[PDB]
């Protein structure tokens, strides 16, 4: 809970995060 | 017609010398394109805080494609609707407009019993049928 | 940086005459529109290090 660290490779981190979900969402084409 | 039903509206009722558009006519189909609309947009409304909650739990690999079954059939639906509400929004325009109530490729009139099933009706019986002719020769 | 036409705009547009801070706000929040459309919560610190 505490502040990142210095040298955590928060770059890959933060790609992991967004791409996991991506099986949940629509792939066809959804239009709200 | 749960159409007529949600909006407080009674199918209308030209009585004997009743002039053809009046005041009291375009105030009936505005009550029902509005309510209309407005269930329209409760269904979108709605369906979207389901869809929030199935979305966030995750499905077993197995229970995926049984899951994502009832995503898509909902899903081309709600694009029908905005549609729909895009026809009633160009409807309510022809109200608004005074040009309400006749065929638009022939001057002809569309019958006010015929407007109170589909408000949206654009065409006459003989002009609607025909494009649909036209169509399955043009499309396929 | 006002809406000349309408219908979507490019993100490339909004960068040049909004400001790097502007684009990267459209983004952040036009993505998370379609994953807070599905309930799923990214926080935002993450796409913006893709930005
Ligand atoms: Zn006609």
């Amino acid at each position: 809970g505490h502040i990142i660290n210095k040298g955590e490779a928060i770059g890959v981190i933060a790609a992991q995060s967004i791409g996991e979900p991506g099986t949940q969402l629509t792939m066809r084409t959804f239009h709200i | 017609l749960s159409i007529l039903a949600i909006a407080g509206v009674e199918p209308y009722q030209e009585k004997p010398g009743e002039e053809y558009m009046n005041e009291a006519q375009l105030a009936h189909f505005r009550r029902i394109l509005e309510a209309w609309r407005n269930q329209l947009r409760d269904e979108v409304d709605r369906t979207v805080t389901h869809m929030q909650d199935e979305a966030a739990n995750f499905p077993d690999p197995v229970d995926r494609a049984a899951q994502e079954e009832e995503f898509s059939l909902e899903l081309r639906n709600r694009d029908r609707e905005r549609k729909l509400i895009k026809k009633i929004e160009k409807t309510l325009k022809k109200v608004e407009d005074e040009d309400f109530g006749y065929c638009e490729s022939c001057g002809v009139e569309i019958g006010i019993r015929r407007l109170e099933a589909r408000p949206t009706a654009d065409l006459c019986i003989d002009c609607k049928t025909l494009a649909e002719i036209r169509e399955k020769q043009m499309a396929g | 940086g006002d809406v000349i036409s309408d219908g979507p705009e490019a993100p490339h547009d909004i960068l040049r005459l909004r400001g790097v801070h502007a684009v990267t706000r459209y983004i952040v929040n036009e993505v998370q529109d379609v994953y807070r459309l599905q309930g799923v919560k990214i926080n935002d610190k993450h796409i913006e290090v893709i930005v």
